[PDB]
């Protein structure tokens, strides 16, 4: 005969509703940020906010580096949370990492988009101008997606000032 | 040393001249030898620390010792007569023969009859 | 079996694999897509997934080969860029810790053409090929897994040869005290800006790189409570 | 101390019994009391008329041996009510839970007129107490019978303590007054009253037995059966004066089980005697004085842990046997006298009875032991030693408590042999009054003195003793013993002593013109091999030559000679357990291999002065840089390679054996890293060049190493020493290390995860490495056994394809603690001993939340202070907050040396760290499911390889068993290098390079050494496979999937197993034989 063990890949040896739940799944699941995000929802409906955000950096780290799809969601989740639950300077610290790690132009337009969900309008104008700033020599999409903001709210002129602003800094 | 032996050590050293000097002496001024005793004091206290008593008379023998010296108190000022001048011995551990008879790398007798 | 092409685009590509006494029809897929991108060096290019281990870029001359013979399409190829198989090296360390001698997913790489001429007929016939798995595997490829490449990688206990290290070692260095040298004279050669501003470089500096990475990483003691006639007047204030 | 103050609380209030249970016992034993006075007395009767009277009659008398004949036992027997009274803890209400079940201790006091002043003469009163014993159980049973409690009481008669000399009833409730919830048992203590007899008579030295002869033990019943209220007493004030009498109590009763110390008797073989009431009678002795100027030492103003302590303290550091002894007055201050009975004594000059009688001096010297040791524990103040001191139960496995343990099978065992009864005799029945008391002691006495410096504790127990018997039987009944001997077999457990274990000739008295008394018994007991010799100093002494063996120990030796030769010729011994595990370790093909001890390190010592000779060569080369030091790192360099260094022997892995070279400082190494090495490669070719030019007989090459991720252009030099040893060299720079901690801190803040993993290699590699031996080699000295052990461990690993994933200084910083932390129990002395140890520990090790920190020093500076205890101790708390369930991090091993706690333990996958945890917890289930034997160790060493997803076998062209220097073979290196691979095995190379690329996918394990593991050819090893829980399962199609996969939908894939088990095939090419999945 012979010695042998069942496999153990959860430590057990020493739908998700609990705290344990979601860390099982965790074990199988590392590079699943819908795995993360469902815990990271869990903690805030249970108003764990504070339990929430040390989680995500988890989470950041947790993921394989190579995941970036993965990285984006929990990036947009946690602009998502400070938004709603934090205060301005957490966002901004949050934003500021965010664009640190990954694509900023792309963190840029999830936060504008963010804004709008939020109905946040006046933020979502002051970063319009500071985004446009930045990469409206670059790219066109600021341009268009900042004259759609204004036009969504009845003021044409503002978007004529605009689009004239556009081509100053866009190439010919 | 990590092996619990206490010592005391005593390095000696001497200012020199430059080869284009021309001032018949090289006194240096006391911020420098403020500043000397302390790498001297840096350097011993990190090779005996990270070396054993067996490792530490290695070292001795060729002299390297002196001469990290030479080079870490190259920049500021320029010595001569590097030497580690006398190494005592304060306190010593336990004695364990299994590691002095490591140190110079058991015997049946013969039937008096 | 009846799979050709998968929904987001990637098409299937069989193989047949080989016969071992080991492991007694077995077959191989990759997946490809083309590869559009405005970078110069990454166009033309074919992308890749699932490749079999050890896919450098020969294997591909031959497959590109019998694709050419079976289906009368004129395809070629330079290179297979981005294989990296092993992960090892995805980070440049050399670019990493400094600039001199370097300016600079996951199972997969980018297969380079020669023109589009190319890669739309090897594109056109890997389709054809796709379709040959629901009809026809017998007459599908069979990968030979074996190109010069492998031996050298399967003799692992291969000694360098000493001859070639030294030469290596001297052009490497050489290159260096070029570069270094060229750094050390830049640093201290009195920089002025177009507006007659000096830049402040400190001896035994050696590259310009080194001195903006610095500055990347880069009166309260000498103020008195009591000086004023309006400090004390504050101190009388407290007093009462 | 106020964490102390609440964990002893905690554990008081735990152990505490549950007072229901109490009401529910006084409830019933009340009325037993009542039914007592219900018995009727007797009339006055001889033997004959007892005899008859129990002639039909279900009971026996549990007369004891020698039993009254009708000769001797003129004086008559009669019964009368007697003084029915409770002793024991019970009557000082200071017992607590017990699962397996306590004792209730009723005490009969026997009326006086029922003895004469005399009958402390040939067990005239004991004769006379098993007849009143007797007349009680007919009585008290039919009784029971009458008021219907029968049913669930079951009575038996037994010996307290295990006293022979003693028969007890015992009464015990099976499944209203059904105190089987309870968990007591009411045992009857048929005492005599106080002062029945001169106790002058009953001392010690003098004899209660005519055949002259003392008879402690004998005196020591009766007197103690006379004085047990008295005692009683004397406690009862103790604990009025003292608050915390009982909860000192407590503590102490708790300690002494966990290390298996019991009041029973310890002549009969049992490890104990001293229990709750003599630790109370030493508290309580020591709570009247205790001191050589009889002052105070415990004050009844102290707490429960000061009364606890100073008792540890008394015990640790005085002597109660062999120099001083301790008189008190329970009825006088308690002083310490210095001179010493060469016995455990506590006399009581009071009641003139000696309360360590029971004790043996082999137990003392235990028991003395295991107080000073928990002394140290208890002066602790950098790590807590509750749990260790009361909550680790180390009695579990002698093995694990015992580093050998002898088992003697007697003959002709329904009765002894005739010569070994004969033995018995007249002198001894006086002094030891049953054979399994004298016999221990012979056992014991041959054997200390045979062995003599050799260990350092001995203990002889009779495995099978019982002592409890049916009322229908007078003695106990073994199976074996036929109603003669009550045991089975005997064990001779042993403490043995490292330093002087294996030392090939026992030195005896030195030669001198008239033989002297000493030189006499030397040459007796040795007989023949009693030899006299000189030496190379010049002295003639008497001493006899042994053997040394690679498969056993001279302790086994000795042992079956010393008793074969004065127990009995006909004795068998036999230790096949250390053999077994003797055997496992690797025999090396060197000269006289097998007449080696484990504990040479003789093949080891010769790589040294290879080195060193290689040594001297670099130094005196010439180079533009100085050379400031060359360090060896190597495993061999610090005694823990599995396979002992043999010449010529290149199949081995640990062959080529790392060290570090250093070179004088300078400012012109190159400021970029890949230029760095280039230059220091550069000067490895002089290194090369030089030597081969100067020393031809030397020969050298160079090979690629890439264990540091990403840094692909160290080369290092491999030299061919001319002795047959290969060393690999390696240049360290200053600047490489800050260019590491250049490339963290420019680097993108995602990457930095991953390139700090590379510095921790590099320091790994090349900084701690050199702390690593330094430190393990010097302690090593000092714990011989650690260095084959920690083989055996590893080769245990091997076994198990755990090795490749676990690197060797985790293991060995794994197998080390039980040397550096023994405790509870004491430092390994065998291999057997140690390497369980190990085991046990992994088993009981909760790694998801207890760090290990460890204090690599010579047993008792470098010792863990508070400050940094407490700051490793934050790190652990900081990444389990971060890694709450240690998935990216599992085992978390930290010293002076790594204060960080991850630097060995980085990137190892779960699943391993968990069978790790999980074969360790299954082979101490095995242990004590089935007792060590030659099957369960071969259980140990054997791997299971179903429970693997897939499984591969690979055979190599050769048998490599025999380079790898394994004795069941090369003599110089080939002509051309090139050849060398021809006879290496490539599959732990075949292993990590696919590991790699399937580590999102598949984790694959192989025997690392094939020579060892590889059958008896070495050419047999096996690659083992393990799928993740996803892509075993089915998955969409993703570009990140990085896994090669088939297609089942149009948006759905599964893993390729067939293509991967091609792949693994070809990239083994011939090796690959055959295919399990």
């Amino acid at each position: 005969l012979s010695l042998s063990a069942g496999f153990d890949w959860t430590a057990s040896i020493l739908a998700p509703e609990s705290v344990a739940d979601f860390e099982r799944l965790l074990i199988g699941n590392p590079n699943s940020s819908v795995v993360w995000m469902n815990y990271m929802a869990f903690q805030l409906q249970l108003s764990e906010i504070e339990k929430a955000r040390e989680l995500a950096e988890r989470a950041l780290k947790t993921i394989n580096f190579r995941e970036e799809a993965e990285k984006l969601n929990i990036w947009i989740a946690m602009l998502n949370l400070e938004n709603t639950f934090g205060t301005e300077e957490t966002l901004e610290e949050v934003f500021s990492r965010a664009c640190q790690y990954m694509d900023s132009y792309t963190i840029h337009t999830k936060l504008l988009g963010i804004y709008e969900i939020s109905e946040k309008f006046d933020k979502a104008a002051e970063l319009f101008k500071a985004t446009a700033k930045k990469f409206g020599g670059e790219k066109v999409s600021i341009w268009v997606s900042w004259g759609d903001f204004l036009i969504s709210h009845n003021e044409e002129q503002e978007a004529r000032t605009i689009l004239g602003n556009a081509l100053k800094a866009l190439p010919k | 040393t990590s092996d619990d032996y206490v010592l005391r050590i005593f390095a000696i050293a001497f200012t020199r001249k430059q080869a284009n000097q021309v001032k018949r002496h090289s006194y240096a001024q006391s911020s420098h030898i403020r500043a000397i005793r302390k790498v001297i004091s840096e350097i011993l206290t990190k090779e005996v620390q990270g070396s054993t008593l067996a490792q530490l008379t290695s070292k001795l023998i060729p002299e390297v010792i002196n001469k990290e010296i030479e080079n870490a108190t190259k920049d500021i000022f320029p010595l001569q007569n590097i030497h580690v001048r006398k190494v005592k011995l304060l306190k010593q551990p336990k004695f364990d023969v299994g590691a002095l008879m490591a140190l110079h790398g058991e015997e049946k007798g013969k039937k008096v009859t | 079996e009846d799979i050709s092409a998968m929904k987001n685009g990637f098409i299937v590509v069989p193989f047949k694999l080989p016969d071992h006494k080991a492991l007694p029809a077995s077959l191989h897929f990759m997946f490809a897509k083309r590869h559009q991108s405005s970078n110069s060096n990454e166009s033309d290019c074919l992308f890749l997934v699932n490749l079999p281990l050890l896919s450098n870029i020969e294997h591909m001359k031959k497959f590109v080969g019998q694709l050419c013979g079976k289906y009368d399409t004129v395809s070629h190829v330079e290179e297979l860029l981005y294989n990296d198989e092993f992960g090892l090296h995805e980070v440049d360390l050399s670019a990493l810790t400094s600039d001199l001698m370097s300016s600079t997913p996951r199972n997969t790489a980018l297969l380079k053409f020669v023109d589009a001429a190319s890669i739309n007929n090897c594109w056109n016939a890997l389709k054809k090929y796709s379709n040959l798995h629901a009809k026809h595997p017998n007459e599908l490829f069979e990968w030979t897994y074996t190109t010069p490449s492998f031996t050298t990688f399967v003799n692992f206990y291969k000694p360098l040869d000493i001859d070639y290290l030294k030469e290596d070692i001297h052009t490497h260095m050489a290159i260096f005290e070029q570069r270094e040298a060229q750094a050390q004279e830049d640093v201290q050669s009195s920089i002025v800006d177009e507006d007659g501003f000096t830049l402040v470089v400190g001896k035994n500096t050696k590259s310009l790189n080194s001195i903006r990475k610095k500055i990347l990483n880069k009166i309260d003691k000498k103020a008195k409570k009591d000086f004023y006639r309006f400090q004390v007047r504050e101190r009388k204030k407290q007093e009462i | 101390s106020n964490i102390f103050k609440l964990q002893i609380d905690e554990l008081l209030e735990q152990v505490k019994l549950k007072q229901k249970h109490v009401l529910k016992v006084e409830k019933f034993l009340h009325k037993l009391y009542d039914i007592l006075q219900e018995i009727p007395d007797w009339e006055e009767k001889s033997l004959a008329e007892v005899d008859s009277f129990f002639k039909n009659k279900i009971v026996s008398v549990p007369f004891v041996d020698p039993k009254p004949i009708p000769q001797n036992t003129n004086y008559k027997f009669n019964y009368k009510k007697p003084d029915i009274s409770l002793i024991g803890s019970f009557a000082l209400k200071a017992g607590i839970y017990q699962p397996n079940g306590s004792s209730i201790d009723t005490l009969l006091t026997m009326p006086k007129e029922l003895f004469e002043k005399k009958d402390f003469l040939n067990f005239r009163c004991l004769h006379k107490r098993s007849v009143y014993l007797a007349y009680l159980t007919h009585h008290l049973l039919i009784l029971l019978k009458k008021d219907k409690l029968d049913s669930f009481l079951q009575l038996e008669y037994s010996y307290f303590d295990n006293d022979p000399l003693l028969p007890i009833l015992r009464i015990s409730c099976s499944k209203d007054y059904n105190f089987y919830k309870t968990r007591f048992s009411i045992n009857l203590l048929i005492g005599f009253p106080y002062k029945v007899f001169e106790p002058k008579k009953l001392l010690p030295n003098r004899n209660c037995i005519r055949i002259l002869p003392a008879t402690p033990l004998y005196n020591f019943s009766v007197l103690s059966s006379s004085t047990h209220e008295n005692y009683l007493k004397y406690l009862y004030k103790t604990k009025k004066q003292t608050e915390s009498f009982v909860e000192a109590t407590v503590l102490g009763r708790l300690w002494l089980q966990q290390r298996g110390f019991s009041s029973n008797m310890s002549h009969s073989g049992s490890l104990g005697g001293f229990g709750t009431f003599e630790f109370t009678i030493l508290m309580a002795a020591l709570l009247n004085g205790g001191g050589i100027n009889s002052n105070k030492i415990l004050l009844h103003g102290f707490s429960s842990y000061q009364l606890f302590k100073g008792v540890i303290k008394y015990l640790a550091t005085m002597d109660l046997c062999h120099d001083g002894h301790l008189q008190f007055h329970s009825n006088p201050a308690s002083k310490y006298i210095d001179e010493g009975f060469q016995t455990p004594t506590l006399f009581d000059k009071s009641t003139k009875v000696n309360i360590l009688t029971k004790m043996t001096v082999s137990s003392y010297q235990i028991l003395k032991e295991y107080a000073g040791e928990t002394l140290r524990m208890l002066n602790n103040v950098v790590q807590d030693q509750f749990s260790n001191i009361f909550l680790t139960n180390i009695s579990r496995f002698d093995n694990l408590k015992y580093d050998l343990c002898y088992d003697v099978q007697l003959p002709l065992g329904n009765n002894l042999e005739t010569s070994l009864a004969a033995t018995f005799g007249s002198m001894e029945r006086v002094k030891f009054i049953t054979l399994e008391n004298f016999l221990a002691h012979k056992i014991t006495n041959v054997a200390r003195y045979a062995l003599g410096d050799r260990i350092k504790y001995i203990q002889i127990e009779m495995v099978g003793q019982k002592s409890d018997f049916p009322i229908t039987k007078r003695k106990v009944y073994s199976n074996t013993g036929g109603n003669h001997f009550n045991f089975d077999f005997v064990r001779v457990k042993l403490i043995v002593n490292p330093s002087e274990c294996d030392k090939l000739v026992t030195k005896g008295p030195a030669h001198s013109e008239t033989m002297s008394t000493e030189a006499a018994v030397f040459k007796n007991f040795w007989g023949i091999k009693s030899s006299l010799r000189r030496f190379k100093d010049g002295s003639i002494t008497h001493c006899c030559v042994w053997s040394t063996s690679s498969s056993e120990p001279i302790i086994s030796s000795i042992v079956n000679f010393a008793l074969q030769k004065h127990v009995s010729k006909k004795a068998q011994i036999s230790n096949e357990t250390i053999k077994k595990f003797h055997n496992f370790l690797p025999l090396p093909n060197l000269p006289s291999s097998a007449k080696t001890s484990v504990l040479n390190l003789s093949s080891f010592f010769n790589l040294k002065k290879s080195f060193d000779d290689l040594y001297k060569i670099i130094f005196q080369m010439k180079l533009p840089l100085s050379v400031k030091s060359i360090l060896p790192v190597g495993s061999a360099f610090r005694y823990t390679s599995l396979c002992q260094p043999v010449p010529f022997a290149y199949s081995d892995p640990d062959f080529f054996q790392d060290v570090i070279l250093e070179f004088e400082t300078s400012p012109k190494w190159p400021d970029e890293i890949t230029s760095l090495e280039k230059a220091k490669t550069a000067f490895l070719l002089k290194i090369q060049e030089e030597l081969s030019a100067n020393s031809s007989t030397y020969r050298s090459f160079f090979s690629r190493d890439e264990s540091i991720p990403y840094n692909l252009e160290i080369v290092t030099l491999n030299i061919l020493t001319p002795e047959g040893y290969g060393f690999k060299f390696r240049v360290l720079t200053e600047r490489d290390e800050i260019l590491y901690l250049r490339a963290i801190a420019n680097a993108r803040n995602e990457l930095k995860p991953e390139l700090e993993a590379t510095f921790l290699k590099f320091t790994a590699k090349y900084l701690a490495s050199v702390r690593h031996t330094r430190t393990l080699e010097n302690i090593s000295h000092s714990y011989q056994f650690y260095s084959p052990v920690v083989r055996l461990f590893k080769r245990w690993l091997d076994t198990h394809l755990l090795l490749g994933h676990i690197t060797d200084e985790l293991a060995e910083l794994i197998a080390i603690k039980p040397f550096v932390d023994p405790a509870p129990y004491f430092i390994p002395g065998s291999l057997e001993n140690g390497f369980l140890k190990v085991l046990k520990f992994i088993s009981q090790w909760n790694w998801k939340d207890d760090p290990l920190i460890l204090d690599l020093v010579k047993p008792e500076s470098e010792r863990l202070t508070l400050a940094q205890y407490k700051g490793i101790q934050m790190n652990f708390t900081n990444l389990r907050n971060s890694d709450p369930n240690g998935t990216h991090l599992q085992f978390f091993v930290a010293s002076k040396n790594d204060p960080s706690g991850i630097l060995y333990s980085s990137g190892i996958p779960l699943p391993i760290a968990t069978r790790l945890t999980a074969l360790a917890k299954v082979a101490v289930n095995l242990l004590q499911t089935h007792g060590l034997n030659q099957q369960t160790i071969n259980l140990l060493f054997t791997p299971g390889l179903k429970d693997y997803d897939f499984v591969v076998d690979l055979r190599t062209p050769i048998g490599l068993k025999s380079s790898c220097g394994i004795l069941s073979a090369p003599s110089n290196f080939p002509e051309n290098l090139n050849d060398l691979s021809e006879k290496m095995d490539p599959t732990y190379q075949l292993v990590k390079y696919l590991n790699l690329k399937y580590k999102n996918s598949l984790i694959l394990s192989s025997r690392k050494y094939i020579g060892v593991n590889g059958g008896e050819k070495g050419d047999k090893n096996v690659i083992t496979g393990l799928i993740k829980p996803l892509f075993k399962g089915a998955h969409k199609f993703r570009v990140n999937l990085d896994c090669n996969v088939k297609p089942v939908d149009d948006e759905n894939v599964i893993l390729n197993k067939e293509a991967i088990f091609h792949e693994i095939a070809a990239f083994g090419n011939d090796m690959v034989i055959n295919f399990e999945t």
